[PDB]
């Protein structure tokens, strides 16, 4: 059976751990958001093809630039994530995450993922960004960033509502098959 | 309520961590040293490079740290002190991280399918690479849990702060030791 190693990277609090929990348990963890997601494996069916999908979190390593790349060797596909309501996390796709991922893994496909989709039209969120002379990241900004870093897909999702969530991981597998 | 959830996760994930290291030692390592099978000459007698000091790290959490964290179960606002007390022991993680690239490089170049074969025969969901990354993950996770406790503990923030300071220094020192 084809085995796939998928590593999830991106700024703190873009929702890496939530994304992974919400996907693997089929529900947002509302009552308490866990800090720890242990390395995960599971058989999944995609387009009539059986595959074993492995998922590794990286939360907690964001400040240690020489410890992070210990997870990168033999990765088959990367999800580089940013929050759609954090422009700083979006710019860090270009300033921090793409450069180190591509340096260590020159041939490995990248999927660019925009998280917290449910908040892009949230009144209070928009207002708080406004107070800082910012606005949410919209779809064409995502597309442009993906083209810049050579991502094979750009995808938006919400761990909270699960909108777009299964599609992210289906496409990660399709990038490898 | 939230601090009780955080403490419960600290203890449960600590037990899982001890169990995982135990499994790695008694499968992937025992196969090399048992003298029961056939090891490639490229890795023969090189188990100390492959596994680093993970035996010593396991002994610390199995013999001491999980038992001491358990004693703090009803004292979550004080658990920062556990990390201050045993601060010296966490220096082993510096040695472990430094050696990790050589371990990966040796497995990739000379191990062939030896460890993959071992995984199949034991029906393990986790590869040897999946197990060997776990100390790197664990030593960078404790600071996240201590930060969470700081968001919901009135008394005593002091104890937590000192513990957090320790668990930021350890992974920073390990990071700075990488070539
Ligand atoms: N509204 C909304 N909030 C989210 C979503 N995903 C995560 N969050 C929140 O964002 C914060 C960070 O999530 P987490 O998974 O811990 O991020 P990580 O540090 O990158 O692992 C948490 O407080 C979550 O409640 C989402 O899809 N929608």
């Amino acid at each position: 059976m084809q085995a796939i190693k998928c590593v999830v990277v991106g700024d703190g609090a873009v929702g890496k751990t939530c994304l992974l929990i919400s996907y693997t348990t089929n529900a947002f963890p509302g009552e308490y958001i866990p800090t720890v997601f242990d390395n995960y494996s599971a058989n999944v069916m995609v387009d009539g093809k059986p595959v074993n999908l492995g998922l590794w979190d990286t939360a907690g390593q964001e400040d240690y630039d020489r410890l992070r790349p210990l997870s990168y060797p033999q990765t088959d596909v990367f999800l580089i994530c940013f929050s759609l309501v954090s422009p700083a996390s979006f710019e860090n796709v270009r300033a921090k995450w793409y450069p180190e991922v591509r340096h260590h893994c020159p041939n490995t496909p990248i999927i660019l993922v925009g998280t917290k989709l449910d908040l892009r039209d949230d009144k209070d969120t928009i207002e708080k960004l406004k107070e800082k002379k910012l606005t949410p990241i919209t779809y064409p900004q995502g597309l442009a960033m993906a083209k810049e870093i050579g991502a094979v897909k750009y995808l938006e999702c919400s761990a909270l509502t699960q909108r777009g969530l299964k599609t992210v991981f289906d496409e990660a597998i399709r990038a490898v098959l | 309520r939230k601090k009780e959830f955080i403490m419960a996760e600290l203890l449960q994930t600590e037990k899982a961590y001890v169990r995982d290291l135990h499994e790695c030692l008694e499968t992937y390592l025992w196969e090399m040293t048992s003298g029961v099978e056939e090891i490639p000459p490229g890795i023969l007698n090189k188990e100390h490079i492959i596994f680093g000091n993970i035996q010593e790290i396991y002994d610390f959490h199995n013999n001491i740290f999980l038992k001491e964290l358990e004693k703090y179960e009803q004292l979550p606002e004080d658990v920062g002190h556990c990390f201050v007390t045993w601060a010296d022991k966490f220096q082993m993680y510096v040695t472990y991280c430094k050696n990790k690239p050589d371990s990966n490089q040796l497995i990739l170049e000379h191990a062939g399918t030896f460890f993959d074969e071992i995984q199949q025969r034991h029906g393990l969901a986790n590869s040897i690479s999946s197990y060997l990354i776990k100390p790197v993950q664990r030593v960078t996770k404790y600071q996240l849990l201590l930060k969470e406790l700081l968001t919901c503990c009135e008394e005593g923030k002091g104890e937590l702060k000192d513990g957090l300071e320790v668990m930021l220094s350890v992974p920073k020192k390990a990071n700075d030791a990488m070539h």
